[PDB]
């Protein structure tokens, strides 16, 4: 028999050809594809499907999975796909079609005694956030990170210390592996990034050694052209990735030299834009690289009536520079452009930018990266209309593009893509579930490596979880020994080889980052862009291939004031 | 006092509306979570007067109209869900479709 | 504007195709209401329902996934059943299968 | 010499005849006996009685108890008795007269340089609550129930979860295993409760054999004959108690098809007046047999002029029914039903249903199976006057009648009497201190395993710990490893065999549940009644022996409005 | 060239001959030594000093610091100095001049790769507070205290019980072992103090044995001439400290019964003053002897006109006297004295009592013990004006006798003054850094063993950390094993020997007491007076060599409401 | 209303506001918390309205005068900062030397 396509969507969530916007943007996705069998789908509850010799079978542990999330639409950088998703030993087993082999077709993901229920129907399931521009200014930023759906947090710091307030850098092997013990205690995987800026290379082989999975070189510790070699040589050695904030101030060299320096090695270059930090007026230039993978941080993210005033003064109070002295003047309006905030915005919608990070509690909001990242696209969609890839009468191209850069693509530029990033088989089951009216903004459930780790929550002493007041709690995912088995430790090769999780008892599972160095802008997913941009010395107009590169700023965003208390 | 959990998360509640109260005065149209803490504290505090939970689950549909919040907010709250001590103990008050 | 809307694509979803099925007649003969659920073998529901059990045997009902269908008592209805696929084992229920049909 | 009545009272607590009103309710106990010798009493303070040479002895650590409880009334099902109370590695010692047996007579207690004192005089002391229908979907759950007086907390979960938020089930042993290491965080006694619906033994062994201590049977996971009969065949062999929620539907068989599928064998029937689930309308019927231990849930207890409206309802939303469809409406009016709701509450004072519980978070308030114990002993003595038990003029017996339904029954039920559940020798020391004022809402002091876990606490930087605001906060039994040395997991038999503990590396002392088969309706302490319990097919009226039980809906109740800031 | 000593002072804090204005007192600290190079000191910033080749250098992490606090104005008993201060391995390295030796003079204090920067210019840093009057009523004492500035807490309890209420005592092997675990737990170094009052010495040293550091004999417990005998024959035993509560009411002899009965041997008389306990009215006495080490609690420092009202209540309500009758009201009048309160204020600026302490929630404020200790001295500046011992236009030496009393003395009384107790090279660096505004009250960052263990935070999801709320938030110092290697758990040598640590799985690092027994009134930092002091038994007047020892009551203090929210 | 932890950190400063408020209605001279807390509510009710940046960091140095402080609180607030979600977006507000 038949049901209407309206009453199927309500039962069971979207199907092929349904259109869903994204929370409360001009954005559209559309189901490219549902890997049910109609009319064999699994639902929970009274009644329902998945109950003895019915949606669930009579197989034993090994041959079951540990959590379905039944009728999940999913987004990711591959598809938007409509799919239950298996879950087994905390890592993703499948994405297809659950069920009982022994009265069902088509199943591929066995539900038996052994699985629990996520329903999913109606909820769009991504993978989780990976924000690679941390700084460890206090713990409380995991729980922030970890609510706006962020899974993975890699950064440097030691906690509110003025070198950690400016730069994201653990120096040394006593803080660095006082922070590894420390991340024990976050719902959140962490991997560390030591002190970069030396000139002796044993003094950052140390770092790495003591843990670190990469190396920040800060211009406030001396973004010189031989600290820059140092660390890239270091990094070539030991599979480590570099995060550059490069000499603003071009007291070294303008951005070509610090280019020359780099000598096409690989390097993952923080707030391209530059009003985070950068040669200027022209670090912007660096995303034309091959070797070259480059991340926005959040506050230009996107251009808006508000962003300079904000800005202008966010720096000046940030460096004491007080609006009377005309050099300190002129050094916060070399910094703050209008013109490569603008252009920064387009560049990400092309493709050009890869990334997107925090930056946080040092020139970035830790809670943003997504929302912006959202608010990002639908500006892009409102000024540009279709990208050029778009196919059919949806925004899937460019939703693909811009999930891939809080996800894959920090994963990929940080050598962790082999263990988070993505909802792919075998990779660590960290998902995020979202209503879609609150997509991007608030989700519905965090999960870590297969066990809820913070999700909204209700009046504890209620009859059912939904009365008031609803606001985000810790779960069992972010609790002691639950918490360590469903989180990851990143290592460098060489702390692993030498044993520093034995010594200093890391609890956690312990992953190893590899591919540091081999990854390159073409293998940015959806962001590949290598354009022929140039800046202009005094206007600082962008240009790629001489076409000046612009946008307007927004008034009033989605993903905002609908949403927030405050 | 002796305050359990349960008491101070209603304190929590309790503050949020008082946000949103103070918006409403000023003729804001009201968010998402404003909407949801005036009528949620609305709700208990009829609970304390005494009322009747088929009363509250009537007279909570008239605290707000779509006039007074932002556009889509009447969609993003099908339900208000609630409970406070009644004369006869915690009682859970749901208020269906409350804004239109 | 209404946040996460759908714009859904009008037309029908045709469930369980390609699979075969029967029609039975079913009465509640019992004094308390039952429900039965799309993917219960039929023909191991509560004995008070009377109806064909061996028409019935390695079939469910043939309504959306999760529904169920309710049986005041004295009710009669004409249910529409579809034969269970995969491996067509039955475990469960009331214990009359217990394997492979 | 002599001292008066009122004037004694006033400095140790009542004794032997003095009564005590219940909170604001109309129960009122009686000083059955008292342990003491006049004179000899312990008191604790500046020139008081506990002093070097006094009543503090030169005894050794190992010939004096850790901690004694001065003149704590004892509310328990065996008595309402005053004495002190000895606490020695984190057990009961004794129960009796403390001090110091080189000046005092008749020392049971020996207090010495090694005893802490809690002044218990003018208090009323019980067990350590246990609360056997938890839904684990949050970790908030465990201080919520704390706080109200419960130490032990059994039931099943993963998270906010689908097949948490509606069953009590921990399914599979990678959710297994996860949960027990959760649970070394929480400062309340755990034993878990696996998915039991299956057809396939094997497939339950091996989650007994991860850690459960028992399985619960749920409607949602198909609630069938065949399902049942599994659970059971592999509780009986492995010493697990099984939980049942029936089948509503009446999909299967009625009643007495589940009745025929249990067969004699030994079950916790959960919520048996049916509002909370199962066959409708008659599940109540269970509580006539022999092998049944029947548990009533919370939010039905006592029938008040608001519980229709609000569970009808509460009903409607769990379910997703909307009063449009006929059918939905059905199904609700088929669950939802006064007749039993009323009778449930008599059945409770006449002792047929033997055991109270949350539900919690899934139609149940964690933080309300003592008040609204006690909520209902009040309405039954109200609307019934003394029981037929009843010796003196006092409730001494209706008060032992229900203190033993959330104290001792849940923890013979559960197969951990021989930890937990009372205050006798050997037992766990789970105590709570309680004002008369406060009695069944807000405690004074609860203790884990010897250790003070939560207690109302004033201004942190107040010269004395009394002044405002005073509210429950974590004391040192609450606390990493003191927690872990004050609190239990249970394990079942197989689990302890198997190393589970040492495997999984729980921190925590461990205890093994037996003797869950042994136990029926007979053991029930003073709730063993077994009526010819009869439900009406049309009008749904409960009689007993063709007798109807009813009740009347309360309009205001205590321990309400006077105690709760909302 | 030259610089004006303004802007100087502007860019790096104040140098040798600047003043500075303690928070809002009347207190002034002059800087007496600068340790810099002038022009050579190190800033990190943005074109700032430490950077690669400049200020950090090229050395390997063992052969620099791992932090480096820049231009600290140091206050601490032995210096008012102006100097950068370097910590390693989570002890004070060196308090000299950092930067690099490869191209700067006199580096004392080696940067490198692997060193963090805290930037201490225009702030001062002095040691953490230990207070050693702590009754452990409840574990939320330990952040209340570390935000105060207090790193270090000696005390005794088990929770809120009777008689850790009344008493700083933890009664006994179980609940010292139990403690101990709880402490690791806390971000506070902690040390336990046991049951003294035995007149059976094996009682003592099994708690010893056991784990405390110290013996409490109290009142409550009997504090006899045979009790205080054997505790402290069991101190010269097992090099452990002896703390006093003596007999108030004279019960077993008079003040000098108990001197007697002291013997000469060391011992810690608690609140000499006597209001929180003592011989009433002469405990004060105390202060002439050279084996007693006197301490006050803080309620009564400094005196004011709402002292005597709010003590003379909060006594009554302490031990429930009720104002009818007579002799409580006598007991309570022979306590509360306005001439030993005024005293007290007196003996602290002479020197005479040589700590200050808090009494923690028994009839003391756990968050005030430092800034009681400036009120005081802010008080005696104003009614005695100059010490005989102040050179110079300042109040540098009244500021050293002072911080002595909250920091070195506690810390020389108990035994840990090789540990902590002030900024001295091997000692753990426990380190506060004041904004001078704030000085006393409001700490800017608390440093527990080099780690940042709680500051003041602003709104976590901001772009940078200083917008609102700004509040007092746990960090990276006070997380699970970070924080283990960051407090010590000090532990009796015997405890020590007996592998205790090993046996409890203690966490945290260990140290161990010594020198309890060699300590005397001669080796109290600036407060070594041994005054020829008597007390009229009717009158109450404290006089020294015949002198009126006495002081006026404030009637508003500094440090008070321009600071506090409530 | 699903609060995540900024949302609930900005009910405490509300309510800190809320104490200040009622002490500036009863003529009391604010002291350090009361004056930051107090100025710093009124920016967030400020970006609720849709005030821009530049606005409000030039009106926020009309809420305090030095009249209405206690002794040495200017010299203690050069400058006030908090972020609140303007109608585009969460945006950082600086006011300079607030109160003269
Ligand atoms: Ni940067
Ligand atoms: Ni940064
Ligand atoms: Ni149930
Ligand atoms: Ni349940
Ligand atoms: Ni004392
Ligand atoms: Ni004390």
């Amino acid at each position: 028999s038949n049901i209407s396509r309206q009453a199927y969507a309500d039962m069971f969530g979207p199907t092929v050809g349904d259109k869903v916007r994204l929370a409360d943007t001009e954005l559209w996705i559309e189901v490219e594809d549902d890997l049910t069998t109609y009319g064999e789908e699994v639902k929970f509850g009274g009644g329902k499907v998945i109950r003895d010799g019915m949606g669930q079978g009579q197989m034993l542990a090994a041959d079951c999975v540990d959590l379905v999330l039944t009728n999940a639409l999913i987004v990711d950088h591959w598809g938007i796909v409509k799919a239950d998703i298996g879950v087994k030993d905390g890592r993703i087993f499948a994405i297809g079609k659950a069920g009982n082999p022994d009265i069902q077709p088509n199943v591929t993901i066995p539900i038996g005694a052994a699985t629990e229920v996520i329903a999913a129907e109606g909820k769009i399931v991504t993978a989780g956030g990976i924000d690679t521009h941390i700084h460890w200014i206090c713990p409380q930023q995991a729980e922030e990170a970890l609510v706006s759906g962020v899974t993975t947090m890699v950064g440097g710091g030691t906690g509110p210390a003025a070198g950690t307030h400016a730069t994201t850098c653990t120096p040394g092997p006593w803080y660095i592996s006082r922070m590894l013990q420390a991340a024990d205690s976050l719902p959140v995987n962490i991997g560390l990034l030591g002190k970069g800026n030396v000139s002796q290379p044993d003094a950052l082989r140390e770092q790495v050694a003591a843990g670190v999975i990469g190396l920040k070189i800060h211009e406030d510790w001396g973004a010189t052209p031989a600290a820059i070699d140092c660390a890239l040589t270091v990094a070539d050695e030991m599979d480590i990735q570099v995060a550059l904030h490069s000499d603003t101030l071009n007291e070294s060299g303008f951005v070509e030299d610090t280019l020359a320096a780099i000598g096409g090695r690989t390097i993952h270059t923080f707030h391209t834009e530059g009003a985070g930090g950068g040669h200027a007026p022209d670090i912007i230039t660096a995303c034309a690289h091959p070797n070259i993978l480059p991340s926005s941080t959040n506050p230009t993210l996107p251009y808006t009536l508000n962003t300079i005033d904000e800005h202008l003064d966010m720096l000046m109070v940030c460096h004491h520079l007080d609006p009377d002295i005309a050099e300190d003047v002129a050094f916060a309006e070399s910094r703050i452009r209008r013109e490569t905030i603008a252009a920064e915005d387009v560049l990400h919608d092309l493709g050009a930018f890869s990334l997107t990070s925090s930056d946080s509690q040092a020139m970035g909001r830790v809670g943003e990266v997504i929302l912006r990242t959202w608010q990002v696209a639908h500006r892009m969609k409102v000024q540009r209309g279709a990208l050029a890839e778009e196919t059919g009468d949806n925004d899937n191209f460019r939703v693909k593009r811009y999930i891939a850069k809080y996800t894959i693509n920090p994963a990929l530029t940080h050598g962790i893509a082999h263990e988070v990033g993505s909802i792919e088989v075998g990779k660590l089951a960290d998902l995020v579930v979202w209503s879609p009216a609150f997509f991007g903004v608030k989700p519905a459930t965090v999960i870590k490596g297969g066990m809820i780790a913070i999700a909204p929550m209700g009046d504890i002493n209620a009859s059912i979880p939904t009365p008031q007041p609803v606001h985000y709690r810790p779960m069992f995912g972010a609790l002691g020994s639950a918490r360590h088995h469903c989180r990851l430790t990143f290592l460098s090769q060489a702390a692993a080889a030498n044993g520093v999780a034995e010594r200093l008892n890391l609890r956690s599972a312990i992953a190893v980052v590899k591919g540091c160095r081999t990854v390159q802008k073409a293998d940015m997913v959806h962001n590949s862009l290598q354009p022929n941009i140039t800046v202009d010395a005094q206007t600082y107009e962008v240009r790629v291939d001489g076409e000046l590169i612009t946008s307007e700023p927004a008034d009033v965003l989605p993903m905002a004031q609908r949403y927030f208390l405050f | 006092m002796e305050l359990t959990p349960r008491e101070k998360d209603k304190l929590l509640l309790f503050t949020a509306a008082l946000v949103a109260e103070r918006r409403l005065a000023r003729g804001l149209k009201l968010n998402y979570p404003e909407s949801v803490a005036l009528i949620s504290a609305f709700i208990m505090e009829g609970a304390r007067d005494g009322k009747s939970v088929a009363s509250l689950m009537e007279e909570g549909r008239h605290v707000l109209t779509r006039e007074q919040v932002m556009e889509g907010v009447p969609e993003m709250i099908p339900d208000i869900q609630v409970e406070a001590t009644f004369p006869d103990g915690s009682k859970l008050v749901t208020v269906h479709n409350p804004i239109i | 504007m209404i946040p996460g809307e759908y714009h859904v694509k009008p037309g029908q979803i045709a469930l369980n195709t390609g699979r075969a099925t029967c029609r039975v007649v079913v009465e509640n003969h019992g004094d308390r209401p039952i429900q039965v659920g799309s993917h219960y073998h039929f023909a191991e529901v509560n004995p008070a329902l009377k109806f064909d059990r061996q028409q019935a045997a390695g079939y469910r009902l043939n309504i959306p996934a999760g529904t169920a269908v309710r049986f005041e008592p004295g009710q009669k209805r004409e249910v529409e059943l579809v034969a269970f696929a995969g491996h067509r084992a039955v475990f469960g229920f009331r214990g009359e299968v217990m394997g492979p049909l």
